[PDB]
């Protein structure tokens, strides 16, 4: 509901920029986190897509890149940057990129901490260079008005709390 | 919040795409109308909770309990209804085939 | 579409044994394809898939059983291995490679690809302490929109929510896990039951009683187990089972050689006594049904290498000593 | 020195001691003189096995020349207290205390090897001091003798008088004889 | 101390002690005096090997000067009870108890080194007390001696009378002499 | 950003973006300003051994 | 030959070259043998994909040029190689 108001107010017909707020769905495994995302796409009037955090990796590695998430969004928006800059995204398995008891950072956690570092500018908002289809053009998509939902199981977080 | 026996029972019928409704449509293609008793669903939740499978376990439990039921219906006509009872889940009993 | 009985009849023609497993696949395939064809469902309900899980030792006919279903229908079929798949960001490959081989086999046809089936072997050996591969594969199951390049440039993407996933593997030690759960936990001791007779039904019987808790102990992630609601068990080919494989199956090993021999007006009588020896050799080397071909091939190569050398050949008689290698099948004239 | 063993499991590799490995299979070893320290170790194992699975039998191998009576009774009560059936197997020998525990196993689960010695005798004790104290300890040891005889008769099925007469002095019984006397149910000579 | 060795396998590199390393290959060492504690250790190893593979023979290296008869009998019963054949090899020496276990191996799988020495003698014991109780123990030792001779004759193959005559006093047999007497099947001199 | 010769983005891409803001005017782009956020992430893993090139 | 989808080399040139030596006759073409050397060099342990690429024409394929799409059900695909490392695998 708030996202639609921001989209309808995309012309900034006020004295503020109507910043966005991202959600973090922390639920026990098997509670329906993924279901809540699929069901939400049946009544959404804006492009929506799903992604997995286990496949994501830091830039410059064989693993998947964070910018690939926006690539899927363009397909749902008919490769329209205007429509893609106001869509929704639901990241999954966000609890797997958490540091694996390696706070000292002996080695760079490309599959862990490295993914979080690359996503910092994505959630807040940054002009990302997405491939033309899937490097000659590197289409520029602004993620400042794109909502990012993160869903994970966080197995063991109960002990910390 | 974690799903409980009561939640599983509701999820078995309340959702528009519930597991029970999905099987009902599957049997509707053949012509027979499938019905799930309240007690049957209650036992289903207890089995899933014991196995720790949760909601996903519901599909496995029903598949095994209805495997033989749907193994003859395609080639075994004259049936009109197939009532499911709690005992059917345990395997002691068998589907109460009805003819009409 | 053909009823489960028709599918089972076809399976029995090319498969001997595993009656319980054949029933599961016959019903599973019938429902899976029935849901695909009846996408409307006559209502607003969205029928969900029921992935299949096969559990059986090596050489149990899992690949052959799956091949029969694909061959019976006019849809593509693909195979894969779990040991090759790895996590993202590593030297190993990713689960996406599985879809890469599906499009090529399906001729890059989305419609024909969805109706297709895919099989996985060696599902085990990647359990906890490894876990990453399961998480990567957990996405493919339950539905995805993975994309693959075309003409291998719109990057045609195939949905994985209408494709049947058949996971098979040889679980070593699962019998012991089930034994404790379904029997006395005696293990080592004077009052225990040591498997010294090489019982071929104990494993099959125990595996048939497998439950999700048993898989959890094995190391399988509970989420992965949930994605596979349907489960099937296959028994190990015993001595008597192997004997039937040589003659009972439609495209049996003997029939293939008999057809080649009778093509030149030469009968090929496979002595019932020689058949048991052939099967016994397979069990000795634990080569399974695959070894059967090699065992017969060697015994027939010498016989078929000299048969055309002379004319008037009327018939051949394979015997026990021929399999052992100390004699040659007498030729009729 | 106890050799180490490796248990191969689908989950992963694991190392165990020779005795620890058999403990996972619900097997307990009773060796050497019976005392409070060794008795507690056996009692702890029985309690641990009961918690893991209270519906599976527990196998106890008895090979000892006996020992303290209080320590032995601590094990006898534990066997009856826990619902799981405690199977007793005699290896080598089973003295008074060992024989008492051997016959204390669940009916039908008491076994003995073909070449094994079983000895049963009345309790042994001693006390020095004032005459009044002698009577107190003398009466207590007598009560223990009577209590043990009653338990032996119940498990073996023999009469009270017969147990007293046979237990008055050391009585060596072979594996076949132990079967007739009721101390054991069967003899395990080979694995079928 | 006990040296540690590394074993290469599919899983990776694993550290094993010298004795534990050889236990994987179904090799059990019977060194020193035979007692209840060491006897149970060998029994546990034999049972563990049976479960791992009940179709592969077990090798038992015997190098001991004897020990308690009851403790040794526990090993003998275990060897005969377990389906796998137990191969006994005599290294250094094999006294009465050691010789009895040496000849208790599966017929045809008993070996002895060229310079090994085997000695067999009747059971040794003793008792101090009254005349009634000493008669009980004095009568039990004879039963053990008779039972021991019967088993020795069965495995060796010689007549019971001959065993009694040779077992009356200590008798030392060399590796070749043990073959004729039936205590061993062959002699291992070199690897072929 | 990533070292040259790898799949990751190159350092020169920063100037490309600056040119777009300046209408691809080299003279204009040669006098602009540039901000590099998350500079602490590219910090070398001192603890990590100097065996694998830290392209990231 | 390259892997399926690669443009460096043509993977269907083997079925095409065969007809050239067979005077473009279906009967003559579908009567010989096609020896594919060095198959172990591409065998797994990208290389694995090549095997599947060749399987496209090994069975159930109609690809020829006078496009003639001639079948290869009779062509004997005798694959040869040294299989360096097969001895230790066995
Ligand atoms: N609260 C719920 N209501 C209805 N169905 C549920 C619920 N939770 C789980 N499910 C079932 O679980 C399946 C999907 O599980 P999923 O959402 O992937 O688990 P997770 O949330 O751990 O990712 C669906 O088939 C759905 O029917
Ligand atoms: N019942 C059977 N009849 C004929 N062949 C069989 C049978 N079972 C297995 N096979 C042979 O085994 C091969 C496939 O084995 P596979 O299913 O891969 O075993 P596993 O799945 O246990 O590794 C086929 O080539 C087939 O010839
Ligand atoms: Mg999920």
């Amino acid at each position: 509901y708030n996202h639609y108001k921001r989209l309808r107010n995309g012309d900034t017909s006020n004295g503020v920029e109507l910043g966005k707020s991202n959600i973090l769905l922390i639920g026990p495994t098997g509670s329906g986190k993924t279901l809540l995302a699929e069901t939400l796409a049946r009544l959404l009037d804006v492009p929506f897509t799903m992604a997995d955090a286990t496949t994501l990796t830091e830039a410059g590695y064989v693993g998947e890149d964070v910018e690939n998430i926006i690539q899927k969004l363009l397909q749902k928006s008919d490769y329209d940057v205007q429509k893609a800059q106001r869509g929704i995204v639901y990241i999954d398995e966000i609890d797997k990129i958490s540091r694996k008891s390696d706070n000292p950072s002996i080695t760079r956690d490309v599959s862990g901490e490295g993914v979080q570092q690359a996503l910092l500018k994505l959630i807040e908002g940054t002009v990302a260079a997405v491939p033309p289809q899937g490097q000659q053009e590197f289409l520029q998509v602004d993620t400042s008005k794109i909502l990012f939902i993160c869903g994970g199981a966080f197995a063991g977080l109960d002990k910390v709390i | 919040n974690e799903l409980s026996e009561e939640a599983l029972i509701q999820i078995l019928k309340e959702p528009k795409n519930a597991l029970t409704k999905q099987y009902q449509a599957l049997f509707n293609l053949e012509g027979v109308d499938l019905e799930f008793r309240d007690e049957a669903l209650d036992a289903i939740a207890k089995k899933a909770m014991a196995r720790k499978t949760g909601a996903r376990g519901l599909r496995s439990i029903v598949e095994a309990a209805l495997l033989d039921t749907m193994y003859d219906l395609p080639s075994m006509e004259d049936v009109e209804k197939v009532v499911i009872d709690e005992s059917v889940i345990d395997g002691q009993s068998e589907p109460l085939l009805i003819y009409g | 579409l053909p009823t489960p009985h028709e599918i089972r009849n076809h399976l029995d023609d090319y498969v001997i044994g595993q009656e319980q497993a054949k029933k599961v696949l016959a019903v599973a395939v019938y429902n899976h394809y029935k849901r695909l064809r009846n996408g409307d469902t006559s209502n607003g309900v969205e029928l969900g898939k029921s992935n299949i899980l096969l559990i059986g030792p090596t050489g149990s006919g899992k690949t052959l059983l799956a091949e029969t279903l694909a061959r019976l229908l006019d849809v593509p079929f693909t195979m894969a291995d779990a040991t090759t798949l790895t996590e993202a960001g590593y030297v190993g490959e990713d689960v996406e490679n599985i879809i890469q081989k599906l499009l090529q086999k399906s001729d890059y046809d989305v419609q024909k690809a969805q109706r297709g089936i895919v099989y996985i072997d060696e599902i085990d050996k990647i359990s906890r302490k490894g876990e990453g591969v399961q998480q990567a594969l957990l996405k493919l199951i339950e539905g995805t929109v993975a994309a693959v390049p075309p003409q291998g440039q719109e990057f045609l993407q195939v949905d994985t929510s209408k494709i049947l996933f058949i996971c098979g593997g040889a679980f070593a030690g699962l019998d012991k896990v089930i034994s404790h759960r379904v029997e006395t936990g005696s293990g080592i001791g004077f009052g225990a039951t040591v498997k010294a007779k090489s019982d071929k039904a104990s494993e099959g019987e125990l595996l048939a009683q497998v439950e999700p808790e048993d898989l959890i102990k094995f190391g399988l992630i509970p989420e992965f187990i949930g994605r596979l609601p349907v489960v099937a068990t296959l028994n190990e080919l015993s001595e008597e089972a192997l004997i039937q494989i040589l003659k009972e199956p439609k495209n049996a090993l003997t029939k293939q050689y008999q057809a080649l021999f009778n093509l030149e007006g030469v009968d090929l009588e496979f002595r019932d006594e020689a058949l048991d020896a052939i099967a016994k050799k397979a069990m000795a080397r634990k080569t399974g049904a695959r070894g059967l071909r090699s065992i017969v091939e060697a015994a027939l190569l010498d016989t078929m290498y000299d048969l055309p050398s002379m004319e008037d050949v009327e018939k051949v008689v394979i015997d026990e000593s021929v399999i052992d290698g100390q004699s040659e099948p007498l030729l009729i004239y | 020195l106890v050799p180490m063993v490796i248990e191969q499991t689908s989950r992963g590799e694991r190392s165990f001691d020779i005795y620890s490995r058999l403990l996972k299979e619900r097997v307990i070893f009773l060796t050497g003189q019976v005392e409070d320290h060794m008795a507690n170790l056996i009692v702890a194992q029985m309690l641990f096995l009961e918690a893991e699975n209270p519906e599976k039998d527990i196998y106890l191998y008895i090979n000892s020349p006996g020992g303290v009576i209080t320590a032995g009774m601590s094990i006898y009560d534990t066997m009856q207290f826990i619902k799981p059936d405690v199977s007793t197997i005699c290896m080598g020998q089973a003295a008074s205390m060992g024989a008492f525990l051997l016959t204390a196993g669940a009916k039908g689960k008491r076994f003995c090897l073909p070449n094994s010695r079983v000895m049963i005798h009345q309790p042994l004790g001693g006390y020095q001091g004032q005459a009044t104290d002698i009577e107190i300890h003398a009466r207590e040891i007598l009560k223990v003798k009577g209590r043990m005889n009653e338990l032996m008769a119940l498990h073996t099925g023999q009469s009270l008088e017969q147990i007293e007469r046979d237990t008055e002095r050391d009585r060596f019984l072979s594996a076949p004889e132990a079967v007739e006397y009721g101390l054991v149910d069967s003899i395990l000579t080979h694995r079928n």
